[PDB]
RNA sequence: CCAGGA
């Protein structure tokens, strides 16, 4: 339930990749396997 | 929620030593690894039975009907 | 996905309890299956011309010997394979009793009992000897091994004649899905469905073996000598400086590029080679200071589970993390995290995770790793559906 | 006096330490095995639910009560209801227990095993008393009502073995262990320096003279002395969960004596 | 230990997930790929609050 | 759902013996004894018993799969004795080592004031 | 000495006071 | 595509895998149920009347 | 699954005798396959073991959060105190047969999770059933009794 | 049904690289120079060490299953310390007069290096190898 | 955390001081000096990615401030303070973890990918939802029997309600090759 | 579509 309510989307250069960016601010592990992978983002 | 009788592992009776561990800590300031030592808890399948308990039905019972 | 012939195969039923369909564990490669929670499909044939079909073209037995690449594509897996290792050693001796229901397991012992390689003080048979009851007669198989004599020092190699071990230790190379493979000669030469009975009749001599003689793995097994920890901090430490040197002759532009690479592009591949370089010769340090009694040197030496890198990054050094083939970039201006000043080509800069898993990551090693991590799940994702069209 | 011998370490309610010479491993494990899975005991196996009003679900309950030990003393003069000539059951064959309980106090009100009545006749014999080694006598704690709050059931215990489930299951673990020493070579000790250093003394160690480095291998020998402790639940004293386990494995492989003569 | 956050429709819990977009009136400079007349462009996506 | 019934494990089944006793083939003086609703318990004991029998050449068991509580017991005899007489004997042999252990224990709890 | 340096399990203190009151859905709520 | 190079088709079942060192290489243990539902036509003839008649 | 995606199914359930036992008396809950921890390195779940293993006779939480100075080393000093060998091995009992194991087992507790995906929900057999109208073909999905 | 080799020799190396049971010793025949010997031998049940002096026997019997006890009233064809059955598998060639033979038994390996035992050693699964001292 | 040159004794140091935690401390036994209250005396600071890019962290406070004026080995190979730069601190380098990944325990021993299934598995793991299960009527709800909090746990579960509400139970577990089951 | 499983 918790992390249902910190979910991120992101629709459509490399955006599935682990930006140093998401530092601090975004799950580095929390992802999904396949399609979704790296577009749904975990804070 | 509420007390496991029996450890898992190999089914010494628990359900008894509930209350009595709970006393041991508030009553006597004790600290846990020496309550269940006490309540005679020696294997740590008997000890992980108590030491890990979340007596979830005090939360249960405070809803009304 | 049934990408093969042989991921749909022909079984005999076998009416059970319980609500999961069993199977073998040696068919479980062809159809690429494991037990995380697979599932699997069964087609009933209706007619007597379609049960015929299944049974006499696509009958298990007759899958494995495969035309994919002209050999066997199923073999000894796991718990067999790792005890198949642990029993054949010179060291290995079986006592009567263990000996008497070892043989008795075999459903088709001549019941004969073999005298024992050991004759008084006390009978005592070898694990060899008492495996080779599984080892049909006629089968005659040689293998020569880095070193191996006809004297067989290391117990290095194979030599089976008429169904009965010589020499050697058995592991992948003589019981797994192997092009020179004891399955390989016995499929070709006693049948699909003398081999098959086989497979049954090394598991179940193996698996009762180990049944009883056990076998674990705990964190002791990754844990490295004082001494050789000592070397392995110390081999990080000069390729840490080999490193500042290559960096510190950059930047007095006293580097001199290889033809046809950037002044840069020539320095990251220097960088890069030498931290390798490293966390190999880390690894090569405990792998080699982990005794015969390591479960995971057991595991890897069987060829069950587990390689070198496995025990290095494990027990030594993870090593430098990459992404798009070049070490972390610059996400941030100049800097790859903010804990970090501009500029700074350095190996704790860029991704080079120093520590063993045993002993932890710092914030930034995890993070590094994190990315580096990210960037196979996303190739694992797409290749996916790609590597599916490719085949349609 | 005879074959295999006892020497009693130490006893109470509740423990046997001892130790078990002139016997085969084969026996001594098989004997283990009886007293975990096939000695008789009585527990509640069927909970037919009247009312409840409780924070928890009648099943939940119901398993809880299976769980909670009962009086196995004279389990053996109980019929086992599959062999009783009845439908369903009787008093050869059951022990019929009550549980009424209500939230009169405005602070919680506990249920406990002790809360258990018999309504079945006992044929004046030592059944079904929920077994009480609580201090403060109440024995196990069933469940917690507030208010309204009212529970009422009926418990059928049968007599029944480990194998069924485990909640007949009269012993608690069974310690077991042979050679302190490893004179035997029946384990190869996983060590990084020294294995004598890294791995614990056992206290049975006390019990045996060390090797003597200074000693070939003897592989002559064979495994006997065996130093067990055996703990028991309730529904039996402990001294009865070693006899009746003897006799079980007893009368195991009289069965078999016996199968081959009306063969 | 329910923490809100989402809503009641109709009978059921329904949870806003957080669309990720591309901030705008920001000024980026991208180049045009190998195979372009134009070589660069400043892009602004111009937006009102 | 697939699971079967827990008193499977040792309520013999309708038209079921114990015991079946089939003779070996592959060798001479050999017989094979399927126990059924029986388990390493019983199986184990036997066979290191059958061990301390001189006249008794073979003695092995083995539960063929988990999901059924029977085993194969196989016992190979010198010429002239009778294997199923070599599981009588053993069979003896057990429960007399019992009698003396239960007695042994019993006379020693007695002793003890606890 | 209550202008001491923080020492590490202090972080803690100040990671209880950010939950105590922005709780685990802050940003939904806002 | 859907409908005719690949169908749904009857005589058919799924469950999860599970592996077992006591099955031979070439059988498949078939849960009791999926055996009970899935169904093999076969003709009365002298050969197997007898048995036929008893499984009916 | 345990919480480092060490995920799988039960293949048998064995009661307490056939179980492997420490000479103390414990019986593992749970038994898993040595061949999962090399080829995914998951030595967190070595670790959580090692520390739950003196947490439980300790009676302390055992504090396995990330970035911190607990050592295997420090753990294992811990477990010695406790009368168990450090590296968490413990020399375990055939239970067929009470030899000894000439192997000694890594034992202690591990947080198991039960996970959504239960056999039962999942298990499916069709032979002859409903039809689509349209295509005249075998309906969709278990639910459907679909083929 | 008799007797194949017979000579003492004396040993000058004991090895157990790596194997905690299992000893390759090297020995050379007092009587004959041209006579030398390598052999597994199982150390934790007939202890070896260098400088020992061992006879060492071949022998082809004393075929079907193999029988436990009764050997109390039988025979026990070992007035040897250390008794072994193996495999005759090569048959070496190493120039002049000179021959060596392998034997494994169940894969603890032996070469018998020599020469005038042409008349005896044969390619048979049948070989005793025993050993006293 | 904010760290200012700013300091008359010394080095460069991180604002906030042993005296706010114990003022802190004395209202979480309360249950008046709240999360707005460090905020407001400029102690900690809000700093989104654009910001980042200008500012300068250490990880630890204390690790990371005072310079150097035997070493246990078993310890992670940690780097240095060598900034005098330093503009901010790190609250915890742990924070950087989402709810899922808060509760695996030793992240930092782990293969990269085996925590990333974990955040992903724990969201199919049973256990009590909420404690007004028996109130609700919902499509499906499972609740396990007996839940157990863990042995090993992370210091931000605290935070997550995981030991009040758990998902799982402490198994005895063995690793080893028994009946190849 | 949405959510998930190998
Ligand atoms: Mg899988
Ligand atoms: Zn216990
Ligand atoms: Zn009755």
């Amino acid at each position: 339930t918790l992390s249902h309510l910190r979910r991120t989307n992101t629709p459509i250069a490399k955006p599935r990749q682990l930006h140093n960016t998401h530092w601090g601010l975004v799950c580095p592990a929390e992802t999904p396997e396949g399609q979704a992978c790296g577009l749904v983002k975990n804070l | 929620m509420i007390v496991p009788v029996r450890c898992f592992s190999c089914g010494k009776v628990v359900g008894d030593k509930w209350e009595s561990y709970l006393n041991l800590l508030q009553e006597d300031e004790l600290d846990e690894g020496t309550a269940l030592s006490r309540l005679g808890l020696k294997r740590y399948c008997c000890r992980r039975m108590i030491l890990t308990h979340v007596d979830l039905i005090e939360k249960f019972l405070r809803y009304n009907p | 996905p049934s990408l093969h012939k042989m991921s749909m195969m022909a079984h005999r039923v076998k009416v059970i309890p319980y609500s999961t369909f069993r199977l073998n564990l040696s068919v479980t490669s062809p159809y690429n299956a494991d037990f995380d929670g697979d599932e699997m499909n069964l087609h009933v044939p209706q007619s007597e011309e379609t049960r015929a079909e299944l049974s006499q073209l696509c009958a298990v037995p007759l899958q494995i010997v495969s035309p994919q690449s002209n050999k066997p594509c199923m073999g000894i897996v796991q718990d067999t394979l790792c005890g198949i290792r642990k029993l054949t050693l010179r060291d290995t001796f079986i006592e009567l009793d263990q000996v008497l229901n070892m043989l008795y397991w075999v459903p088709d012992w001549d019941g004969v009992i073999p005298t024992p390689a050991i004759i008084k003080p006390k009978p005592l048979w070898s694990g060899k000897q008492i495996l080779s009851v599984a080892i049909p007669n006629g089968i005659h198989l040689q293998r020569f091994d880095e070193g191996t004599t006809l004297l067989s020092p290391k117990d290095n190699g194979m030599l089976i004649i008429d169904g009965q071990i010589i020499f050697g230790v058995v592991e992948k190379k003589t019981v797994g899905s192997s092009n020179g493979g004891l399955i390989h000669v016995v499929t070709r030469e006693k049948g699909p469905q003398v081999c098959a009975k086989l497979f049954g009749n090394i598991q179940k001599v193996v698996n009762f073996w180990l049944l009883h003689n056990g076998f674990s793995t705990g964190i002791g097994d990754t844990i490295a000598d004082g001494p050789t920890m000592r070397e392995i901090t110390e081999t990080i430490a000069e390729a840490k400086k080999k490193v500042l040197d290559v960096t510190k002759e950059a930047q007095a532009n006293l580097l001199t590029a290889k033809h046809g690479m950037t002044l840069r592009e020539s320095f990251e591949d220097n960088v890069v080679r030498f931290l390798n370089e490293a966390r190999d010769k880390a690894g090569r340090l405990a792998e080699v200071n982990l005794k015969d009694l390591n479960n995971v040197k057991q595991m890897v030496m069987a060829g069950s589970k587990g390689s070198f890198i496995n025990i290095a990054q494990m027990s030594a050094c993870v090593g430098q993390q990459s992404v798009e083939g070049k070490r972390i970039a610059f996400g941030f201006v100049d800097r790859t995290l903010p804990h970090f000043s501009k500029d700074d080509y350095s190996p704790e800069s860029k991704g080079f995770v120093e520590n063993s898993y045993l002993r932890g990551l710092t914030p930034q090693e995890f993070f590094f790793h994190a990315m580096g991590g990210r960037e196979g799940l996303i190739d694992t994702a797409v290749k996916t559906a790609e590597t599916g069209y490719i085949q349609r | 006096e005879e074959g295999p011998q006892v020497k009693i370490r130490e006893a109470s309610k509740d423990n046997v330490d001892f130790i078990l010479s002139n016997v085969d491993l084969a026996m001594a494990n098989s004997l283990r095995r009886v007293m975990i899975a096939e000695i008789p005991t009585l527990a509640i196996d069927s909970v037919e639910v009247e009312t409840n009003t409780t924070v928890l679900a009648d099943e939940f309950i119901a398993h809880r009560l299976g769980l909670i030990p009962l009086q196995s003393m004279d389990i053996e003069q109980l019929e086992y209801s599959r062999d009783c000539f009845c439908e369903d059951h009787c008093d050869k064959c059951s022990v019929v227990l009550t549980l009424q309980a209500f939230g009169e106090s405005e602070s919680t009100t506990n249920v406990y095993s002790k809360d258990l009545v018999i309504v079945s006749n006992l044929m004046g014999r030592n059944i079904g008393h929920p077994i009480i080694q609580d201090k403060e006598g109440n024995g196990v704690l069933i469940c917690k009502l507030r208010k309204g709050q009212e529970l009422k059931l009926t418990c059928v215990a049968k007599k029944g073995i480990a194998k069924e489930h485990a909640k007949w299951g009269p012993a608690a673990a069974i310690e077991f262990e042979y050679d302190p020493w490893n004179k035997l070579k029946h384990t190869d000790y996983w060590y990084e320096q020294d294995s004598a250093k890294e791995w614990p003394q056992s206290k049975n160690c006390e019990y045996e003279d060390p090797p003597n480095e200074g000693d070939p291998f003897d592989y002559k020998a064979q495994a006997d002395t065996f130093y067990m402790n055996v703990e028991s639940v309730g529904s039996i004293p402990v001294d009865q969960v070693v006899v009746r386990g003897i006799d079980t494995l007893q009368k195991k492989v009289a069965s078999i004596l016996l199968a081959l003569t009306q063969m | 230990f329910d923490m809100g956050g989402y809503f009641i429709i109709n009978g059921s819990e329904k949870v806003l997930i957080a669309q990720e977009r591309s901030a705008g009136n920001i000024v980026q400079v991208f180049k045009k790929a190998a195979p372009s007349p134009i070589s660069h462009v400043a892009e602004i996506r111009s937006a009102l609050e | 759902m697939n699971a079967p019934d827990r008193f499977e494990l040792f309520l013999l089944g309708e038209g079921e013996s114990k015991l079946k006793i089939d003779p070996d083939t592959k060798a001479p003086n050999a017989v094979v004894i399927t126990f059924e609703k029986e388990d390493h318990t019983l199986g184990n004991l036997i066979r290191a018993e059958l061990l301390n029998d001189r006249k008794v050449l073979f003695a092995a068991y083995k539960v063929e799969h988990p999901f059924f509580a029977r085993f194969k017991l196989r016992i190979q005899t010198t010429e002239g004795y009778d294997p199923k007489d070599a599981l009588k004997n053993a069979c003896n042999s057990i429960i007399n080592k019992l009698g003396a252990l239960k007695t042994n224990f019993e006379t020693e709890w007695n002793l003890q004031t606890l | 000495d209550e202008s001491a340096p923080i020492t590490a399990e202090d972080s803690w203190a100040v990671i209880s006071a950010f939950f105590r009151e922005k709780g685990l859905v802050s940003q939904q709520l806002d | 595509r859907g409908n005719l190079m690949g169908k749904r088709v009857d005589f058919s079942a799924r469950t999860v895998i599970s592996g077992d060192p006591n099955l031979e290489l070439d059988q498949v243990g078939v849960p009791k149920s999926i055996a009970k539902t899935l169904t093999y036509p076969e003709v009365v003839t002298p050969y197997n009347i007898d048995r036929l008649t008893q499984l009916v | 699954a345990s919480r480092h995606g060490q995920k799988g199914t039960i293949g048998i359930t064995y009661r307490r005798e056939d179980m492997p036992f420490t000479a103390e008396g414990i019986v593992p809950d749970l038994i898993i396959n040595p061949h999962a921890i090399p080829s995914r390195m998951t030595v967190a779940h070595l670790i959580e073991c090692l520390l739950s293993k003196v947490a439980a006779l300790s009676g302390n939480e055992g504090d396995a959060s990330p970035f911190t100075d607990i050592t295997v080393e420090g753990i294992s000093k811990l477990l010695r105190e406790h009368g168990y060998q450090s590296r968490g091995f413990e020399v375990m009992y055939n239970g067929h047969t009470g030899k000894k194991l000439m192997a000694q087992i890594f034992f202690g507790p591990t947080y198991y999770q039960r996970l959504r995906h239960m056999v039962d929900d999942k298990i499916h057999a069709r032979a002859r059933g409903p039809m689509q109208v349209l295509t005249r073909q075998p309906v969709e999905g278990r639910s459907r009794d679909g083929g | 049904s008799n007797t194949l080799f017979d000579d003492i020799f004396q040993v000058s190396e004991v090895d157990p690289g790596r194997y905690n049971k299992v000893c390759r010793i090297e020995a050379a025949s007092t009587t004959q120079d041209q006579c030398k010997l390598t052999l597994d031998i199982n150390v934790e049940l007939f202890p070896v060490a260098a400088q020992d002096s061992l006879t060492v026997t071949i022998a082809s019997s004393l075929t079907r299953s193999w029988r436990p006890p009764q050997a109390g009233d039988r025979s026990l064809a070992d007035d040897y310390d250390y008794v072994m059955y193996g495999t005759a598998y090569k048959f070496e060639e190493v120039s002049k007069d000179l021959i060596a033979v392998y034997y494994s038994f169940g894969g603890l390996l032996m070469r018998l290096e020599g020469n005038y035992r042409n008349l005896n050693n044969l390619k048979q699964e049948n070989a005793y190898l025993l050993i006293r001292r | 955390f904010i760290v200012e040159d700013d300091e008359s004794l010394g080095h460069k140091e991180l604002k906030v001081r042993k005296g706010h935690i114990a003022k802190l401390m004395a209202t979480e036994y309360q249950d008046e000096y709240t999360w707005s209250s460090l905020l407001n005396e400029g102690l900690v600071e809000y700093i989104d990615a654009e910001e980042e890019e200008s500012i300068l962290i250490a990880m630890q406070p204390e690790d990371l401030e005072p310079a150097e004026a035997d070493v246990d080995p078993a310890k992670r190979i940690r780097v240095s303070h060598h900034a005098t730069t330093f503009t901010h601190c790190e609250i915890h380098p742990s924070m950087i973890l989402g709810v899922a990944a808060s509760i695996i325990p030793f992240p930092d021993h782990n293969q990269s990918p085996r925590n990333t299934y974990q955040s992903a598995m724990g969201k199919q793991a049973m256990g009590v939802f909420l404690t007004n299960y028996n109130v609700r009527m919902d499509t499906m709800a499972n609740i396990l029997y007996y839940p157990q909090k863990p042995l090993g746990t992370t210091r931000a579960m605290e935070y997550l309600k995981f030991r009040e509400l758990p998902a799982g139970q402490n198994a005895i577990v063995a690793i080893a090759c028994y009946s190849g089951y």
